[PDB]
Formats: structure tokens, C-alpha cells, sequence
RNA sequence: CCGGCGUCUUUUGACGAACAACUGCCCUAUCAGCCAGCGAUGGCCGUGUAGUGGACUGCCAUGGCGUUGACGGGAGCGGGGGAUUAGGGUUCGAUUCCGGAGAGGGAGCCUGAGAAAUAGCUACCACUUCUACGGAGGGCAGCAGGCGCGCAAAUUGCCCAAUGU
RNA sequence: UCUGCGCAUGGCUCAUUACAUCAGACGUAAUCUGCCGCAAAAAUCUUGCGGUCUCCGCAACAUUGGAUAACUUGGCGAAACGCCAAGCUAAUACAUGAACCAACCGGAUGUUCUCUGUUCCGGCGGCAGGGCAACCUGCUGCCAUGGGACGUCCAGCGAAUGAAUG
């Protein structure tokens, strides 16, 4: 049992520095995974800056100021990974955690109505006892009664003001779609086709938006919407599309004129 | 029903835990195997399952058509070394390492153990196609799905 | 009087269970009479030296209870009552002592 | 203590395992229950998944089952007859699964006659149905001759199948 | 009338644990045959384990590996990486990160979800410390520090403010 | 001081070690998993009072029981992260135990009566005659592809076995 974390084994997605500290934190279990998750005291702290330091985050957290998918945390480490609505009412903004463009956590900026919307994209779905079907997502959140329609690799929609799922989205056809990890992750297009290899890992083929085609794993897909017109959440700062090294360095030379 | 001793020469007999087939019914008369009640089980790979499983008698626990033994993530392919021993033959790959310093490649052959299902039996020099099942005796872990 | 307990001229306890006129070393777990309770972690047993359950004259120090008494008062025991030092902390059990 | 383990062993090639590691408590053998016949007794062990398992010894009862019809009763271990494994597992009357046994029949004879509302669900029953000779023989007798099919010595519970006629022509004949 | 905590059992994601395999790895033939009484290779039935398995019992079969270097011996924790090189290469890796193993030498065990733990236990062996000698203890390859060793390597300091648990 | 949780992680060291270990890729449909997250939960005849046989009748925020440390008292031993007796008294420690509340889902059925099959190929029960006691003949009553009404027993989760489904 592991309860230790080095800064450099841990991720750089949370962009802690080679320097300053050896010990970065291993968060309790939950929704998400060691590698794609980030823990509440590096928000806080490194990026939204309501904190200079490790205790100050305790201090806020312990006593409840902060909450994640509508709930009040006493938790001082706790995962927040992909779709999930934290909302500080002191402030009075909600943030919606995604994947920008480059690989790097989003922080996106919602209307109150739209936080409590979620999407969770469905893993298996099995018969438990007394009949009763069972989706189990990639957030570990178990819809009773899904709709007879769901199938693995769907999206549920899912009221956070009180716990249900409205209609589903599939991932069939082309459709608005985002990847998650892989590295092109927060690059979002249209699905131009999937591939099968059965006893293997399923190739999909995305295009997106201005062309410029390539590959990803099925795995990493996680639908939006029906449509780009249909979108039922925000994107973050870019809009799922990459540019060339050149027109980075050339962009980043113009605005520093100013 | 009635005993097919062409089968048996064990002190423990053999059934198919599978399916019941001990049953005595007059629906396994007048018949050579094929109204005989069996355990039959796809590969959905591609390999497409023999028509010996199927309708045959033959009891084994340690092949995929007859059993619950599955196959899964790694598929190779190889020669037949020898047919020695029972239910159990040899495979030999044969692939090319290659060494930068000289710019040239070398042959390097790995013998290997399997264990093949008493509905096939390939002549040495044969191509056998074989998955990747749960370990079956000390050295052997897979099992034959096919033969060319 | 019952006989009870009490310790060798090194310090080391009698046991009931133990048979021996002698010192003999045994594994001894933590709830037994020759290891305290409270000293390392749950589920240990050690290796103390103790006495068995027959007397001789090693004894320093025999502990008893008197069962009957006699006509013949000894000071500090049958000519003295020393009260409890808690009365009773549950419910009910004011309710059995004050007959209430 | 007792392991499971490739690293004490022989490779294909011959040679020998060289040992650079001391024996996990992953890996761990334990001595075997010994399930007889006899008064019931049941030792516990604590095992690696935080849940008890119950070694068997001594069972003299079972719960045993008649194929075809979907039934079962208990009834009384009385004695084993063959074994695959070893004789002498049969003379001490040791009880592991696919050892052939012999019950006391008496549940099943009182059942089968069982197989005014009552009595036309009797007629309807009786037809379309029938029984190998070899089983009524026996089962008139009131002896049978049955297979322990759950394992005792990790479950303390002996439970077994009939015998049915393909397969009982078999063992009768090697007695 | 409502709120916040706490707990039993069941259920499955996560954090991990435990197995298995595809491919790759220094020198040596003045190391060429190696393996099966007591498991070597496989089949059959059981036993055991959280679980698969010659992991193990019983029965049966006679196999398995080798000049594309088995087997044995010598040197060595493994990798990311360091040094040097126009290129190809040459050489290093004890050591910050990751993985494995160990806590004087060995073995056995309890508890726990997880240990064959060693600033936990039990025994033996090599050492070693107390005792009015009836007995009782000790394990720095944790930080300083001492002795020994060798060509060779720091303070018996201050602090939980920071970084983590 | 009892109780709960952690102490198996970090730290330090390279001795063993060449189909070992490790690195990239891969499987565990062959398994375990505290803490954490999203969740699930309808078995349970109990409590109190009155009479009274260990039996009934009522009533229903359920009104449950018994010890053990610190402590006190006597202490022991050269010392010991060595220990003893007696008296105390706690619980989210330990041991008991929840009717009513209570939905829905079936099977086994009963010597319960109500419709019923305007007939005879069959069965069962009773009586009479003959009998080799195996059996035959005659007569009477009931049932035969049916559903209601009423009574009784089993029914939950987890685990074992057989059978059906998947």
C-alpha cells in the first residue's frame, strides 16, 4: 500500500516544479485515477491562488467552504478528474474541469444551470439482483434503471440537482466527440469511422473541424453532443483544435509586441 | 443411458461436467454420436470451431470446445516439432533478432510446450495456430485452435 | 479460605492452569496471569519464566479470600467495611439499588 | 513455512533455480483436512481474503440429490465403496470429491411415492416418465450408490449427485 | 420538526496486492552433454491455495532441453541515465527517480485488508550487555557519534516555518 | 485509561542473483482488496403491565443484560519496556434483541365445500358370493385434462449442491 508520492513520479499536469518540496500529494481514492486526476490542494493553491500554503487548503476544506458535484467536502485530498462541476459559493463561481487543447486541465467558467449538468460516460452495464439493470460509469457513479438503449461507451446526462439521468447520447455514427488522454487530449471532431479488431484494441478515426484526420483509441473517445449545434456544455479556452509548431512561436512573437 | 467403453480405460470415468449427458433417454439411439447430448463453445476470433467438437464424444477439460477454458490476449503461430506425448505436442517459432552494430540479422528459435486438443493431431512439419489460455501443466499455456 | 494466587522470591507469578512444584518457561499470551494485558500489539504471546500452581517454601507472598469466617477477628479485614469507590453509572442499576 | 512455488524446483533445461528471495506468505500450503465419517467437527482456519473456511472432518451426513426430477434430501453417509484416487482413501472411509458412497435411500423412496386433488397430480406424473432398473433395484433395497460432487475438506459441507444410468453402469462394474 | 457525524452486511469502481507470458541482456568449451530412487516432461482423478498450476499426493505414459551454446564456473542488483566519440561506436551505472531484495547469520509464527514485519514475536548459531549470580536483556545497512578498516570521505547542531505523511 | 485508526508506507543499504531480476508491450473469463466514492437494505415475534400454570388478555419514540481498565486496598522482586490478590465502576468494548410498521413474487398443498364433465376406455374406497389367497364376478359412492372460496407450510440478502433458463 502505497501513501507516498514524489514530485517527479507524479504528474506534470499538475506543473509542480523539479525544485521546491520533494513530497507532492497521493490523494485518497474515489471517481478517477492516480494519473488523471488532480487533487484539491493543487487547485486551490497552485492555480485559483486562495491559498499561499499545504495548510491553509486544510483550513478551508475541513471546515467545508467548497463543494464537488453539488456535495460539501470535509475531505482535504479528493480526485477531481473530467466533467466534474466544483462550485465555491463564497465566491460564487463554478468551475467545470475539462481537458484544453495541449494537454493541459481546463478550468471553464458556466452558467449556474449548466453546473448541474453532468456527463458520464458509461463503462459496463449488468443485471444485479431483483432484476434490477445497473450502468456503472468511469466516475464509479451506479445509475439504477438505465434505459433499455444504453450500450458500453455511452454518455448519460446527469441532474445533479437531484440524481437521475435523462436521455442518453450514443457514440454512434459521426457525432461530437472529445478525446480523453492519448495526447490528443481536449481535441475534439466529428467520428469519420470505427474500426474493429476483435481480441484487441479498437482504432476509431476522427476528423476534425478544417480536416486534418487521425486515429485514437475507442477507450479515449467520450461523446458531448449530437451535433456541434447540440452541445450541451462548454469547451474550454481553444475550441478542440491544434496548430502547427510554427504558427505557436509566430502568435506568441506578435502579442509580445504589445 | 448405456457406457461407450472405446472412451473409458479410467478408474475415476469420465464425464462432461458441462452439460449433463448421463441422462437415459431412447434419443441417444440409432444414432453414431450426432443425437448425443454435447458442450460446444465458439471462438469468436475467427477461428471458426471443427465439426469434431461439435458432434463428436471425445472428453477433455483442457481445450476450449469441449470446456470453459478461454482464450484471450496473445495469438501466435508455429511448426510442429514432435507429436511425442499425449494430448501434449511441441511447437517451434522461428523469427529474426537483429543486432545494429554488424547491420545483420540472426535466427533465434524458441521450443515451446503445448497442450493439443485430441481433435486434432498435425503431422510434424505441419503450421498449428495457438491462443493464450490459464496455465494447464508446468510449461503449458496454450492450446491449439487450429491447424493448417 | 480459597487460595488464589501469589509469587516466588523473584517476583514470578503462581498459575492455576500451570502443574509444577518447579519454574518452567512458557509461552504466555497477552490476557494470561504472566504477561500484562496492555503491553504490545494485538495477538503476541512471549516467553516468560513463571511458577506452577503447587506451593513449597519459595513463596514470599500467598494471596487468599476468606469464604468462612471464624470467631476470631482479625484487625483490618473482619473488624472494618470500606465503602465503593463508584456507585453505578448505567440506568437500571439505580433503579435495582434504590428499589425505585 | 509450506509454499507453492517453481523456485525450488527444476527447469525443462535441467538446471537448477538460484534463490535470492525468502518464501512469501502469498505463497502458502496448508496441511490437508482429513473428512471421515464419524460425529461432525469443524475447525476454522483464517485465510488471506479476511473470511473463514471451514475444514471437514468427520462428516456422516450429506445433502444429496436425484437427477432428472430437480430434487434433493438429506440422508446418511454409511459407507464409500470405490475411489479413483487410492484403496486405501476407500478403507478409512475418507469422503473427497468423486469418491463413489452409499446413503441411507430412505428420503427418496418416501418422496418418489408422493411423485382427492393430490391424487390425479399422482396419474399425471406417473405418465410420461420413467426410471433405469438398476437405480429401483437398489432404491427398493434401500441402498444407492452416489458421488460426493462438492469438496469437504474447505467447505465442511458434503453434498453429492445420484447416479444415473451411463454413469453408474461404469463404477458398479469396477466392483 | 429538521441538520451533521458513526457503524453492520451486501454490491463495484478506485488505490494496491499476488500470479503468468511475448521480446531483449557480460565473459568462459583447457565447462558438452544436462534432467527422473526422493518429479524430470506430459496425461488422468483428487488435495491445497484468495486463485491458476507437478504447487502437492496417488495412478498411468516416456518424455523434456542442447553448438541458434544447454549445463557448470567467474564477474555484477536491474532500468531510466553518466563519461567520451564527426559518424559508427567505446566504456560506466554503489548512489537522489522507478522496480526488486535485505535488516548479525538462518528458520518458524501471530495479528492484520495487506507482513513470513525485525526500533513485532519464538528458537538455534556467531557475538554482546546488566545481576547482592535466584535471574534479566541487546541487533545503527534509521540521524548524529564511537571503534575497526582502507589510498579515501562532515555536527552526538537548529526547526516542524516550508514540502508530505 | 479503555475504545477506534495508523505504524507493512517513508528512510537506509546492494549481500544473494543469468530463462533470476528488470525494461517495453500484454493477460488474469485464474484471484484477494481496509481506508475512499457512487450505492443498495421489507427474513427476524420483541418490549411493558395485569391476572395467571411455565397461560392468556391488553398496551407499544423498545423501557436490554452482564464485566473490565484507570482508581482504591494489600503487595512481590537484586534488577527487569517484570508481575500478583481482593474491592470498584463506564461504552460506538462485549453479549442480547426489535412484534406492529410490511409492499411484491411464487411453489408444496389439505381427508374444508362450491360450481362440474347429460360417457366409459381407467383408477380408488366399501359390501356380498366363490377362491389355488395369486384372483375373478355383481352392486353402490367419488375423481378424470376444469376455477373459485377457505385453511395450512415453505419464501429475504450472502454462501454450498443438483436441475431449468441465460
Amino acid at each position: 500500500t502505497k501513501k507516498h508520492l514524489k514530485r517527479l513520479y507524479a504528474p506534470k499536469d499538475w506543473m509542480l516544479s523539479k525544485l521546491t518540496g520533494v513530497f507532492a500529494p497521493r490523494p485518497r481514492a474515489g471517481p478517477h485515477k492516480l494519473r488523471e486526476c488532480m487533487t484539491l490542494m493543487i487547485i486551490i493553491r497552485n492555480r485559483l491562488k486562495y491559498a499561499l500554503n499545504a495548510a491553509e487548503a486544510q483550513m478551508i476544506l475541513r471546515q467545508g467552504l467548497v463543494c464537488v458535484d453539488g456535495k460539501p467536502r470535509k475531505d482535504t485530498k479528493y480526485p477531481v478528474g473530467f466533467m466534474d462541476v466544483v462550485e465555491i459559493p463564497r465566491t460564487g463561481d463554478r468551475f467545470r474541469i475539462l481537458y484544453d487543447v495541449k494537454g493541459r486541465f481546463a478550468l471553464v467558467k458556466v452558467g449556474e444551470a449548466e453546473g448541474n449538468i453532468k456527463l458520464l460516460k458509461v463503462e459496463n452495464v449488468y443485471t444485479s439482483t431483483g432484476r434490477i439493470p445497473v450502468a456503472m460509469t468511469h466516475d464509479g457513479h451506479r445509475i439504477r434503471y438505465p434505459d433499455p438503449r444504453t450500450h458500453r461507451g455511452d454518455t448519460l446526462v446527469y441532474n445533479l440537482k437531484e440524481k437521475k439521468v435523462v436521455d442518453l447520447i450514443k457514440s454512434s455514427n459521426g457525432k461530437v466527440v472529445m478525446v480523453t488522454g492519448g495526447a490528443n487530449r481536449g481535441r475534439i471532431g466529428e467520428i469519420m469511422s470505427i474500426e474493429r479488431h476483435p481480441g484487441a484494441f479498437d482504432i476509431a478515426r476522427l476528423k476534425d473541424a478544417a480536416g486534418h484526420e487521425f486515429a485514437t483509441r475507442a477507450s479515449n473517445i467520450f461523446v458531448i453532443g449530437k451535433d456541434m449545434q447540440s452541445v450541451p456544455v462548454t469547451l474550454p479556452k481553444q475550441q478542440g483544435l491544434r496548430i502547427n509548431v510554427i504558427q505557436e512561436r509566430e502568435e506568441k512573437l506578435i502579442a509580445a509586441e504589445a | 443411458h448405456s457406457v461407450d467403453l472405446t472412451l473409458q480405460h479410467e478408474k475415476a470415468y469420465q464425464r462432461q461436467t458441462a452439460v449433463n449427458e448421463n441422462s437415459h433417454n431412447p434419443n441417444k439411439k440409432h444414432v453414431n454420436m450426432s443425437g448425443h447430448i454435447r458442450y460446444s463453445k465458439k471462438i469468436g476470433l475467427g477461428f471458426k470451431t471443427p465439426k469434431s467438437a461439435i458432434n463428436g464424444k471425445y472428453i477433455d477439460r483442457k481445450c476450449p470446445f469441449t470446456s470453459d477454458v478461454s482464450i484471450r490476449g496473445r495469438i501466435l503461430r508455429g511448426v510442429v516439432h514432435s507429436t511425442k506425448m499425449k494430448r501434449s505436442i511441441v511447437i517451434r517459432r522461428d523469427y529474426l533478432h537483429f543486432i545494429r552494430k554488424y547491420q545483420r540479422y540472426q535466427k533465434r528459435h524458441r521450443s515451446l510446450t503445448v497442450h493439443c486438443s485430441p481433435c486434432f493431431d498435425p503431422k510434424p512439419g505441419d503450421e498449428v495456430i495457438v491462443g493464450q489460455c490459464r496455465p494447464l501443466s508446468k510449461t503449458i499455456r496454450y492450446n491449439v485452435l487450429e491447424v493448417v | 479460605f480459597k487460595l488464589q494466587g501469589g509469587s516466588d522470591k523473584q517476583g514470578f507469578p503462581m498459575v492455576q492452569g500451570v502443574m509444577a512444584p518447579s519454574r518452567v518457561s512458557l509461552l504466555v499470551k497477552r490476557g494470561a496471569v504472566g504477561f500484562n494485558t496492555f503491553r504490545g500489539y494485538q495477538g503476541e504471546r512471549r516467553r516468560k519464566s513463571l511458577r506452577g500452581c503447587i506451593l513449597a517454601s519459595d513463596i514470599a507472598v500467598l494471596n487468599v479470600v476468606i469464604v468462612k469466617t471464624g470467631e476470631q477477628p482479625i484487625e483490618g479485614v473482619t473488624d472494618v467495611s470500606v465503602p465503593r469507590r463508584l456507585g453505578p453509572k448505567r440506568a437500571n442499576k439505580i433503579r435495582k439499588l434504590f428499589n425505585l | 513455512g509450506i509454499v507453492r512455488s517453481r523456485l525450488h524446483k527444476r527447469k525443462i533445461t535441467g538446471g537448477k533455480t538460484k534463490i535470492h528471495r525468502k518464501r512469501m506468505k502469498a505463497e502458502l500450503g496448508r496441511l490437508p483436512a482429513h473428512t471421515k465419517l464419524g460425529a461432525r467437527r469443524v475447525s476454522p482456519v483464517r485465510a488471506r481474503g479476511g473470511n473463514f473456511k471451514l475444514r471437514g472432518l468427520r462428516l456422516d451426513t450429506g445433502n444429496f440429490a436425484w437427477s432428472t426430477e430437480a430434487i434433493a434430501q438429506r440422508a446418511r453417509i454409511l459407507d464409500v465403496v470405490y475411489n479413483a484416487t487410492s484403496n486405501e482413501l476407500v478403507r478409512t472411509k475418507t469422503l473427497v470429491k468423486n469418491c463413489i458412497v452409499v446413503v441411507d435411500a430412505a428420503p427418496f423412496k418416501l418422496w418418489y411415492a408422493k411423485h382427492d386433488e393430490l391424487k390425479r397430480k399422482w396419474m399425471l406424473r406417473r405418465e410420461n416418465h420413467k426410471i433405469e432398473k438398476a437405480v429401483a433395484d437398489q432404491l427398493k433395497e434401500g441402498r444407492l450408490l452416489a458421488r460426493i460432487t462438492s469438496r469437504p475438506g474447505q467447505t465442511a459441507r458434503a453434498d453429492g449427485a445420484l447416479l444415473e444410468g451411463a454413469e453408474l453402469q461404469f463404477y458398479l462394474k469396477k466392483l
